[PDB]
RNA sequence: AGGGGAUCGAAGAUGAUCAGAUACCGUCGUAGUCUUAACCAUAAACUAUGCCGACUAGGGAUCGGGUGGUGUUUUUUUAAUGACCCACUCGGCACCUUACGAGAAAUCAAAGUCUUUGGGUUCUGGGGGGAGUAUGGUCGCAAGGCUGAAACUUAAAGGAAUUG
């Protein structure tokens, strides 16, 4: 059974919100993974990397396992989750869920002509995490993803078809690199081009339109 | 858009000056406040109650606007506001939080304290900062009672007050409640001093 | 000592925007600042601006909207050979469909698209997007 | 600007400065000093042919324990003396 | 060894080579 | 963001800060949208009907939420004095 | 803050500022007509004299110099313009 | 030392929360309650528990105890609410400052006057 | 790394102070890095004061303390005097008691 | 090279300690410590942070200067002075709080306005040793200063932080 806690989990199960684009429209904070499961079911995951960490303790060494995970369709919705437990599978389980929660949108655009269905980026973008800076650059069709196996895979599941990449930093530390690539494609819907200069009336929040149809008991 | 008779009346004014809701903070004085009015010598800054009144009105005008009146939340960790908030929540919809807050109340569904409102009203963003912080982890607008030395990060619409104690905070909450009911609500007409005593809100004893 | 009077005018504008302001005082203005200000304006990247006359070098008040990511200056005013214009825009504009490299040419201070249309080139001033 | 010139006429300073600093390149400096041709037992050439002077049994570094079979060889174009390894099992039996 | 005594070590050493070489000037 | 032939493409056109006209993106979970009630004759507050304003997390962190709202609502008519455009 | 009128600053907050940091700059020193009733005319002194301004005919004094504003000589009077 | 573990103190809470009517200042009957109304594997652990749900009850009767709230308090508190019959417009007029009255004069209308001054 | 903003102790706007000599081990130490106490105490003590006045001419007399400054050397200051060693945050605290 | 040479005191000699004790501790105490005339040119010579210019954020103290007051205090007859209090403003030495922002972090109003990478300019570094060594030049009475290599060897040396 589901039994949602939170206003948002109720509205979503109760068929009153149909797509996350709304959630992102109003920047609704998401707490329940089942939300992004029903709202976007073609989500397929992918374990990116697994590594042992180790803690020294007042009565034992502690080597648990860190797992990095990417979820996405291939249609403008990515999620990057990082989790460390003491069994591998438990790290992967919890990782997939975290990655579902963080599922963000991708604005993709055209390399430079109007044609049929966006295939690249709106602008260049940059993401930093720790020492690594992943920089994303719009590319012409059939350029492909010009990126390392990991970052490529995050960019495919994200929905991108052709892009250029450049990286700076100790890129061998996978955790930081993917996080930077994540932040890089996360930045695409923060960048103001003139095609988005037009004034919008300012939509009303689902949390208020189905006010009643949410609500605790 | 101006109502017409929602000007600040001489009866409200008298209420306020007896409450000293105009007696603002001393040397200390946050840059982000032109709610001021001529430096009264020897420390004290006088607070422009007109502006005070309008803010309160706008405050009330946003409180009533929340579909379910009970996911309006009142906060007060300061003792001098606990009797007020309970008395505010009493009359209007509004869920109260008096005393200790308890962190994780807005993030963390898993807690027994868990609220999830559409608006937050707060009495002293110094003492109640736990909540001001918490609410901006999760998109809650905030109304707050602010003196001349109150932080104002993460609080929209300040109501310039006098959290120096006594009757001020009690008054402002009473006036707050009094207006949210005069709004789409269970009240009345013009002057109409309201049945309920303003000393009902007020810290007790000893 | 003040080396580029343009450089201060851009970085001022840039810091305003970043901090969420809607105006800036700038000092001390110049023919070149005005024309650069003018191009940005023509393209929406700022609102109106006023030249106040101190009996000196001028001050300017710009009113800016918030469509502005960056307005940068190019420190040596390198010569561009009309074919090299492509290489500049690419180096330092976010995409091929919006944003401008603005530059000085015998036929006026103009953005590269007007430069392209008028078939002139010259030296490079800076950029907007 | 921290520290390089940026001027439109500072091209010379910028070249010199580079030249000066290339000498910190290990490969560059060997190339121009002619280290190859000068020191180094081969000419600077890919192989060299020599003559076997004696068969050595070089004891291996830690953490490894072994006798690594080698040969002292006098280079023909050089007389420079060199010790070289004899790869694979046996193979020392193939020299003399 | 402490840097400074090592600096002193080689100061001593140079004065020695400085000496021996003068035997042949 | 249209395409080749007039068709609307790229889902979702983000809201904007009423105050700075910058985008309010998803993970911006510190932003705010204040619904302010339209009211009718003799008090009374016309339920479900608001003058509404949005406010970037940036702005509220910088403590400018209260001054900026003031100016905004006042040049709509919901405030009468309070805010000076001069200093 | 965040949005304000740089073009029309309030006279007060313009008054407290430094002379080079007003909107357009000007001095904040004045001139004055100064007289000591022994004589019948009016010499014109600068509010920050530096030179110990001696009267027209009588070697009397008028103002000594200071750090800034000249101190006018004890038993006198003045107007600004 | 006779400090009760959490299992005991926790179970008392839980009981006093949801069976405050029934339960009494008396252990002996509090004992019997705990059998009918809760499952406990040892007489000793139940005694332990009932003796402490008794203690908590005994001092509730003399003011609240933090941790345990059976709602009924919050509604006794709301009915235990009123005071006043005086308020704070007597006598005479509102004593104000020079500028307090300037605020009055410059914004509104008629208010009783009463000037002050104050110094360093 | 760096472990204090006062570095050793208290010297911004100068360059050179002037050494004092440690009251306990005689170690030279710069004056601003010193670490100091005023040893103010009665000439007599807890016991002798009664026995003082008792075997004295004058009504209760007057009584004079001894006032002398102390200069310690960190090592000497740590080894006994004012020291503890404080946690990363307590170190920041310049309040005395 | 003269003078001075109280003190403390490299060297040296001693008393103890120690397995030893060329030391730590105690004693004697040469040079020295101070000064003149000349040398020397180095210090963790430190903020381990080039200079000039712009912009970006809050707070209370303080040093200097100036402006404003039917402020306080000094008495004489009120002043004038002076010292003090409040507000402001330049320019200082610093601290506090924050961080939009920066960083590997510690932390940082600069170490910010940098892959959305250009205000001007000087200097230095390019894995660790080998080595500030060799050699030449030059300065120095000397001690030594400045300039300053390679062959060969090596998979790490190193920084910040975390848990033990
Ligand atoms: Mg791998
Ligand atoms: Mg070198
Ligand atoms: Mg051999
Ligand atoms: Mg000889
Ligand atoms: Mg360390
Ligand atoms: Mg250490
Ligand atoms: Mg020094
Ligand atoms: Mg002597
Ligand atoms: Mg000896
Ligand atoms: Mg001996
Ligand atoms: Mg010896
Ligand atoms: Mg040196
Ligand atoms: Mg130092
Ligand atoms: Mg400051
Ligand atoms: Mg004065
Ligand atoms: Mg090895
Ligand atoms: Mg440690
Ligand atoms: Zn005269
Ligand atoms: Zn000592």
């Amino acid at each position: 059974g589901w039994v949602p806690v939170t206003k948002l989990g109720r509205l979503v199960k109760a068929g009153k919100i149909t797509t996350i684009e709304e959630i992102f429209l109003h920047s609704l904070p998401v707490k329940e993974f089942q939300i992004i499961d029903t709202l976007l079911p073609g989500l397929q995951d992918e374990v990116m990397n697994i590594k042992p960490v180790q803690k020294q303790t007042r009565a034992g060494q502690r080597t648990r396992f860190k797992a990095v995970v990417v979820v996405g369709d291939s249609n403008g919705h990515v999620g990057l989750g990082i989790k460390t437990a003491k069994e591998v599978a438990g790290a992967i389980r919890a990782g997939i869920i975290i990655a579902k929660l963080s599922v963000i949108p991708i604005r993709r655009g055209y390399w430079g002509t109007n044609l049929g269905q966006p295939h690249s980026l709106a602008t260049k973008t940059t993401g930093k995490c720790g020492s690594v800076t992943v920089r994303l650059i719009p590319a012409p069709r059939g350029s492909g993803i010009v990126a390392s196996p990991a970052v490529k895979k995050l960019l495919q599941l994200a929905g991108v078809e052709d892009v250029y990449t450049q990286s700076n930093g100790k890129t061998r530390t996978l955790e930081n690199t993917l996080k930077a690539a994540f932040v890089a494609i996360g930045n695409t819907y923060g960048f103001l081009t003139p095609n988005l200069w037009a004034e919008q009336p300012l939509p009303v929040s689902p949390l208020d339109i189905y006010s009643d149809e949410a609500s605790a008991q | 858009s101006l109502p017409a008779t929602f000007d600040l009346t001489p009866e409200d004014a008298q209420l306020l000056l007896a409450a000293n809701t105009h007696l603002g903070a001393r040397n200390v004085q946050v840059h982000q406040e032109p709610y001021v009015f001529n430096a009264r010598p020897d420390g004290v800054h006088v607070i422009n109650v007109g502006k005070t009144w309008e803010k309160l009105v706008l405050a009330a005008r946003i409180i009533a606007a929340i579909p379910n009146p009970e996911d309006v939340v009142a906060i007060s960790s300061r003792t001098f506001g606990q009797r007020a908030v309970l008395k505010f929540a009493a009359h209007t919809g509004a869920t109260p939080i008096a005393g200790r807050f308890t962190p994780g109340s807005f993030t963390n569904y898993i807690t027994r304290s868990f609220k999830e409102p559409r608006l937050v009203i707060v009495t002293d963003p110094r003492s109640d900062a736990q909540a001001i912080k918490e609410a901006s982890y999760v998109n809650i607008p905030v109304i707050a009672l602010t003196d001349l030395d109150s932080p104002s990060e993460f609080v929209d619409v300040a109501i310039p007050c006098n959290n120096r104690g006594k009757h001020s905070i009690g008054l402002i909450w009473y006036l707050l409640a009094r207006e949210v009911l005069r709004l789409r609500g269970a009240l009345v007409d013009r002057t109409q001093p309201w049945s309920i005593m303003p000393d009902l809100y007020f810290y007790r004893d000893p | 000592t003040r080396s580029s009077v343009l450089a201060d005018a851009l970085n001022a504008i840039n810091n305003a925007e970043k901090t969420g302001k809607r105006q800036v005082l700038i000092r001390p203005s110049s023919k070149v600042i005005i024309k650069f200000l003018q191009v940005m304006q023509k393209h929406g990247y700022i609102g109106e601006f006023e030249y106040i006359d101190d009996h000196r070098s001028g001050k300017i008040v710009v009113q800016l909207n918030g469509r502005l990511n960056k307005c940068g200056v190019i420190s040596p005013r390198f010569n561009v050979k009309i074919g090299d214009i492509e290489k500049w825009t690419a180096n330092l504009l976010p995409a091929r469909q919006f944003g401008y490299v603005i530059l000085t040419t015998s036929a006026g201070i103009m953005d590269h698209e007007e430069a392209r249309r008028k078939h002139v080139s010259g030296k490079i001033l800076g950029f907007v997007y | 600007g921290k520290g390089k010139p940026r001027g439109l006429n500072s091209a010379r300073k910028l070249r010199v400065h580079r030249r000066n600093n290339r000498w910190a390149e290990n490969n560059y400096k060997k190339r121009l000093l002619g280290t190859a041709f000068k020191s180094s037992p081969f000419g600077g050439s890919s192989h060299a042919k020599g003559i076997v002077l004696e068969k050595l049994g070089i004891e291996s570094k830690q953490p490894n324990s072994a006798i690594r079979k080698c040969v002292r060889v006098q280079l023909i174009k050089n007389g420079k003396k060199v010790t070289a390894f004899v790869p694979n099992d046996g193979c020392l039996n193939f020299v003399d | 060894m402490r840097a400074k005594w090592r600096k002193k070590r080689t100061r001593r050493l140079k004065r020695k080579r400085r000496k021996v070489r003068a035997r042949s000037k | 963001m249209e395409n080749d032939k007039g068709q609307l493409v790229e889902l979702y056109v983000p809201r904007k800060c009423s105050a700075t006209n910058r985008i309010i993106k998803a993970d911006d979970h510190a932003s705010v949208q204040i619904n302010v009630a339209k009211v009718d004759e003799e008090g009374r507050a016309i339920p479900g009907e608001y003058v509404t304003y949005a406010l970037s997390g940036y702005v509220r962190s910088r403590g400018e939420s209260d001054d900026s709202l003031n100016r905004l609502a006042q040049n709509d008519g919901l405030l009468k004095n309070v805010w000076s455009y001069s200093r | 803050v965040l949005v304000q009128d740089l073009l029309h600053p309030t006279a007060a907050s313009e008054a407290r500022k430094h002379k080079l940091k007003t909107l357009v700059q000007g001095p904040r020193s004045y001139f004055l007509d100064v007289k000591c009733p022994g004589c019948l005319n009016i010499t014109t002194v600068f509010s920050h004299a530096q030179t110990a301004v001696t009267c027209e005919s009588c070697s009397t004094i008028l103002c000594t110099p200071t750090g800034g504003k000249a101190k006018l000589s004890e038993g006198t009077s003045f107007r600004r313009k | 030392g006779r400090v009760r573990t959490k299992t005991v103190k926790r179970a008392s809470k839980a009981l006093i929360e949801r069976y405050y009517p029934k339960l009494t200042l008396d252990f002996q009957t509090n004992k019997r309650l705990c059998d009918e109304i809760a499952t406990i594997q040892s007489k000793r652990l139940r005694n332990k528990i009932a003796g402490y749900t008794t203690h908590l009850m005994k001092r509730i009767q003399k003011g609240p105890v933090r941790g345990i709230s059976f709602k009924l308090q919050e509604e006794e508190r709301e009915r235990k609410d009123q005071y006043v019959p005086e308020v704070s417009r007597s006598n005479g007029v509102l004593n104000v400052d020079n500028q307090t009255s300037d605020l009055v004069k410059s914004l509104g209308l008629k208010l009783p006057l009463s000037v002050i001054n104050v110094s360093a | 790394p760096k472990k204090r903003a006062s570095n050793g102790r208290n010297k911004k706007g100068r360059g050179h102070v002037k050494p004092v000599r440690c009251v306990n081990c005689s170690k030279s130490i710069p004056k601003d890095k010193a670490i100091k106490r005023m040893a103010i105490r009665n000439i007599v003590e807890a016991a002798a004061v009664r026995d003082l006045s008792e075997a004295s001419v004058y009504p209760e007399y007057a009584l004079p303390k001894t006032y002398n400054k102390l200069h310690y050397c960190v090592s000497c200051a740590i080894h006994a005097r004012i020291v503890r060693v404080r946690s990363r945050e307590d170190r920041k605290n310049r309040a005395p008691p």
